[PDB]
RNA sequence: ACGGAAGGGCACCACCAGGAGUGGAGCCUGCGGCUUAAUUUGACUCAACACGGGGAAACUCACCAGGUCCAGACACAAUAAGGAUUGACAGAUUGAGAGCUCUUUCUUGAUUUUGUGGGUGGUGGUGCAUGGCCGUUCUUAGUUGGUGGAGUGAUUUGUCUGCUUAAUUGCGAUAACGAACGAGACCUUAACCUACUAAAUAGUGGUGCUAGCAUUUGCUGGUUAUCCACUUCUUAGAGGGACUAUCGGUUUCAAGCCGAUGGAAGUUUGAGGCAAUAACAGGUCUGUGAUGCCCUUAGACGUUCUGGGCCGCACGCGCGCUACACUGACGGAGCCAGCGAGUCUAACCUUGGCCGAGAGGUCUUGGUAAUCUUGUGAAACUCCGUCGUGCUGGGGAUAGAGCAUUGUAAUUAUUGCUCUUCAACGAGGAAUUCCUAGUAAGCGCAAGUCAUCAGCUUGCGUUGAUUACGUCCCUGCCCUUUGUACACACC
């Protein structure tokens, strides 16, 4: 199966920092840009206008770097440079809860499973776990670097008996933690430069993360343990793993790469063309997210463009 | 033929409002499915426009297959209706 | 729905069948290759394999609506519920649909047989094929048919 | 099959193509006034615009496809 | 003119017939194909019959 | 919970068999009891024409077949997990139906 | 290429040794001939003749005797809103409730009518103009580049003395080296798995309830999920297993071959599918809205409807079915499979209850199917009895009377059932077909065609052999050598 061009989204004016999408609605895309906004989409499947904005989200005013939707497909939570976080829903905008207390930028926000709890890794070397009223439960230190991305595990087992959190900054080092204990339970090293993107597996076990140098090696946390190391040979921005079959997909400088992991090769190399753009720099996706189908991938570029590829 | 004029209306009410026609390669069929008049009126009125043009045939698997082109449009514009009026699929 | 899933599965196996031969018939002059069916609930789906698409898809999205529209009233589809997309080829120097169209269409516009044969089949050898072979048949040049035939690198027929 | 004998005798006769007669429409004209004769037909459908043609103590309409037969 | 189609075509071979061809003459009917014999070889690939035995 | 049955007609082994794979794959990762896939055998449809158009040469004679491979899974879950199954796993050659009851 | 030339091999479409037969009889089924209004037609050695999926009552249908319709699009010209034209009650007429056509006078009205061109259709012709498909040469192992060698050249070598193989399969030898297609490999199917993956749409054991005997704790059952457990049997996913393994014997000591053991399986494990280069004036224009050229195109070679014909019988031929009986016929009893098919806007596979000698009729039910038909309780087979060497009670041809089913329609009997009629045929001349192990042969069953009809075909299972393990004698095929006045190639 190959990955091919179905359409473009324009409804930004900067680059779209992050996807995200919800099983509730599989023609829901919620992406943040660096127009302090955020752009829930519509989706029709058909050519290549693909459909429309629905929502129009603003009240931030920094760069939006993270968003990420709820299970039900109706709240959304921002993260954003202006040190604080909002709640919102798809149906009016209409933000519930803010949640301010960060010194610095927040990078990454990402929502626990039923709608639990919310936590946030920041540019302070702090990850702030908060409630949904805006009251923030604890907050962890031990990063020497200030985080560049965190993110929650999904658990195959519904609540077996906890939740973990992971966390990558640019101190080359991956950190595991159990918010239920709020302690450090996993010191990842063996990375050489500044981590800035890391995604779990929908299975629960498998991590990948990857950095400036580019090279995407994995870990098993649940047995603790690194497989292996590729590299796509150049800087890489973020990562994606596909929800139904096994695929992993990685925003790279030169474009973008798929890599099927059970026998580990390249697939096609995705390389859109953007009508010019030959002397200086061509863009790049920056953050991307495959769908609840796992069908369709959409890539956030630079240039102000969200791609969507589809497998045949 | 005989074809009778408020039947050509209705064959041409359909080319006009969806300017795509099948109609089932069967003479004396006994009340085609889509336009209520026989089938043998719809093969042969289209026929008809087809040999001074308007609309182009592709028949394959005993079915016709009748499309309205873009100098069908106009004649059959101040035939039946006013204009400002989007035939096929065109608007959106 | 309450058909057998012998008579079930041999229907839309011959509704490929009709599709196809008129997929053919129709853009036969758009270097059609083929179609596959998408079976889902929630608005089933066509994929057309035609190497020119954007003659495929038509101004202002003609020409494919019209062939949709045509689909549905056909085979008595609900509205809303059949849709065609069209991707191009993958490597048309490799499918022998293609080739043998533009076989046919070069021999209409009155290029010689053996000019219109070595330029395909050194285009499919071109197209990284390991072996092709093309083989025209019936009155060529006289009154007393023939048949010559082109062959570049090696085929298996085991 | 080389031809034709034709045993059949040689009928090359058509139907009647709606013989052209002369103006065929008057009521009855009066110094100006206008009395009704061939009289209307009694269906529904018939509001009193067909005549009823007599031959021979019959009264057949052509509104119908067939029927029209009130007879007197 | 109420002859014309008049005889009754409820069975038989001239009530059924090949939907490629329109040929009265080698129907293959089973699966409710209702397909020509010499139709259904050229095409029994694209319906899904293959040869394998 | 709701007592269901997804059953699925197919005719390619491996278009199949990873789908079924993929149906259970979705239904042990949190904990229900599976009852889980029952393979039916299979169909085999042959049709038989002799090999030719008019009947001259030797009698030579066909059997194109087609196969038909039937899986059958009864599972029982409540009501909102029924529906993201049957959403996900859609793909070429193989039919799915769900018996409510 | 051929030889009534030689050498080496191979083949139950060849023989050997046999088996079952066919050719002899009745029948039914194609072909010819005859006949006919028509008995439509293609195909004539293998490679025409139960073939055209061709088991035709109408349809199919192309043939014959008749009756309709244009579904002749469009362009031009002419008639023509003082009517271009269509349809029709009743009667005549007609096989006919065809307004065919006529008598009469109503309706419709600008789409039609006529003429000029064209259009369209044709199961009309040409398969010796063609495409595609198939058959055959051809159940065999053959075929071709590149570079180099030989020859003035057509050509040749490679592609071969020998041995081996099912194989131009290999060992090898070598003016050749290195390759490609064919073969083989491959794919499907049938065999083995107490190993995995688990199955109330497959089973098994126990547990509950309950029946019959014995009674002593047992046997045979039933119980739609009462419940529990498992996958040996059944299913289907991924796999494993054979590669001639081991040993012995033979050869140039190799490719291989033979014998024995083990193994589910030792012939390429059995059977298929697929399948070279070149070719045929092979078949198909009657599969196609595949098609060139010629013909026809309105009183039509189009299309439709009513009847008939394809089936007609002094005779000849091919494929078959039933028999000539005791290894059997008939009547009860036992009861044993596999491949498959089956109906949503339509009557498909039909269980069960009732009526009827039977055919069958009626009321319901299950099944869109590992669920129900269905354990398809099939037939040959096996016991017990009658028959008693007799064209007999073998055989059921031909024919008469009646009862039912499908169909608009059963006469030229559709077919099924009941009673009666009780022919030839006493093991088949010359010739001639097929076959080597779960094979021939015997036997029935499902599917195709179907509305009704199977003595036909495609598959399936039941019972299950005798004879060979060879040869080139007959008929053919592959290679080499050889002769040739043959090249349309020994017809
Ligand atoms: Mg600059």
């Amino acid at each position: 199966e190959v990955l091919v061009l179905r359409g473009t989204l324009e409804g930004h004016n900067g680059w779209v920092t992050s996807l995200a999408t919800s099983a509730g609605q599989p023609n829901l895309l919620l992406s943040a840009s660096r127009d302090k906004t955020l752009i829930s989409w519509k989706l029709t499947g058909d050519d290549q206008k693909f459909g429309v904005p629905v929502r129009s989200f603003k009240g931030h005013s920094h760069i939006v770097q993270d968003c990420t939707l709820t299970a039900d497909g109706a709240y959304a939570l921002s993260a954003s440079w202006d040190k604080t976080l909002r709640l919102w829903d798809v149906a009016t905008g209409e933000t519930y809860q803010r949640f301010v207390g960060h010194k610095s930028d927040v990078m990454s926000v990402d929502i626990d499973k039923k709608a639990s709890m919310i936590i946030s890794g920041s540019r302070d070397k702090t990850i702030k776990v908060w409630t949904i009223k805006g009251q923030c439960l604890a907050t962890l230190l031990g990063h020497n670097d200030w985080v560049s991305q965190v993110r929650v595990v999904p658990n195959e087992k519904a609540d077996d008996d906890s939740v973990t959190i992971i966390s990558a900054g640019n101190d080359k080092m991956v950190k595991a933690w159990n918010l239920n204990q709020f302690q450090i339970e996993a010191d990842f090293i063996g990375h050489n430069s500044n981590i800035n993107t890391l995604t779990a597996s929908p299975d629960g076990t498998l991590i990948a993360s990857a950095g400036k140098d580019g090279e995407i090696m994995l870990w098993n946390l649940a047995a603790k343990k690194a497989m292996y190391t590729l590299s796509a040979q150049d800087e890489v921005f973020s990562l994606a793993f596909s929800p139904n079959r096994y695929w992993l997909a990685a925003a790279t400088a030169t474009g973008i790469k798929v890599f099927s992991l059970d026998p580990q090769y390249l697939v096609d190399d995705l390389r859109p063309e953007f009508a010019g753009y030959s002397k200086a720099a061509e863009p790049h996706a920056v953050s991307l997210a495959w769908s609840a189908d796992g069908q369709t991938l959409f890539a956030g570029y630079t240039d102000n463009v969200i791609r969507v590829w589809q497998v045949m | 033929m005989l074809m009778p004029k408020e039947d050509r209306n209705k064959i041409h009410q359909y080319l006009f409002q969806e300017g795509v026609v099948v109609a089932k390669k069967d003479f004396n069929q006994a009340k085609h499915e889509e336009i209520d008049t026989k089938n043998l009126y719809v093969i042969k009125a289209l026929q008809s426009l087809t040999s001074k043009g308007y609309v182009k045939t592709q028949f394959s698997w005993q079915y016709y297959y009748y499309t309205l082109t873009e100098e069908g449009v106009e004649y059959l514009r101040e035939y039946l209706n006013l204009p400002e009026h989007i035939v096929p699929g065109t608007y959106i | 729905a309450l058909i057998s899933k012998k008579r079930k599965l041999v229907a839309d196996g011959v509704f490929y069948a009709e599709l196809n031969e008129f997929f053919t018939r129709e853009l036969a002059e758009e270097g059609y290759s083929g179609v596959e069916v998408r079976v889902t609930p929630t608005k089933t789906e066509v994929i057309i394999r035609a190497t020119r698409t954007q003659d495929v898809l038509g101004e202002n999205g003609r020409r494919i609506n019209e062939l949709t529209l045509l689909v549905q009233k056909r085979f008595k589809y609900a509205p809303g519920t059949i849709v065609l997309y069209a991707e191009r080829v993958q490597d048309r120097g490799l499918s022998a649909v293609a080739q043998a169209e533009s076989m046919k269409f070069k021999l209409l516009n009155g290029l010689a047989i053996r000019r219109a044969a070595y330029g395909v089949v050194r285009y499919v050898m071109e197209s990284g094929a390991k072996g092709c072979e093309v083989v025209v048949s019936g009155k060529l040049r006289a009154a007393r048919a023939k048949a010559m035939k082109f062959a570049d690198g090696f085929l298996i027929h085991s | 099959r080389k031809k034709k004998v034709y045993t059949t005798p040689k009928k090359i006769k058509h139907k009647h193509k709606k013989v052209k007669l002369a103006v065929l429409s008057y009521y009855k004209v009066d110094a100006g006034k206008v009395t009704k004769l061939r009289r209307e037909c009694s269906n529904p459908t018939c509001g009193a615009g067909v005549f009823l043609a007599n031959h021979k103590d019959r009264l057949y309409c052509g509104k119908c496809h067939s029927v029209y037969k009130v007879n007197a | 003119e109420n002859v014309w189609f008049s005889h009754p075509r409820r069975y038989g071979k001239g009530s059924r017939q090949c939907r490629v061809c329109s040929s009265h003459t080698g129907l293959i009917r089973k699966y409710g194909l209702n397909i020509c014999r010499q139709c259904f070889r050229e095409k029994a690939n694209d319906i899904g019959f293959n040869k394998f035995r | 919970i709701i007592k269901i049955r997804i059953t699925l007609t197919s005719t390619k082994v491996k278009q199949l068999e990873n789908v079924s794979s993929n149906i259970v794959k979705n239904a042990e990762q949190h904990n229900l009891v599976k009852k889980g896939p029952v393979r039916l055998p299979t169909k085999v449809l042959k049709i038989s024409t002799r090999k030719t158009p008019n009947g001259e040469g030797s009698k030579t004679w066909e059997t194109y077949e087609m196969r038909i491979h039937k899986r059958y899974i009864d599972l029982e879950a409540p009501v909102q997990i029924v529906k993201r199954i049957t959403q996900i796993t859609i793909e070429p050659g193989v039919d799915v139906e769900v018996v409510v009851a």
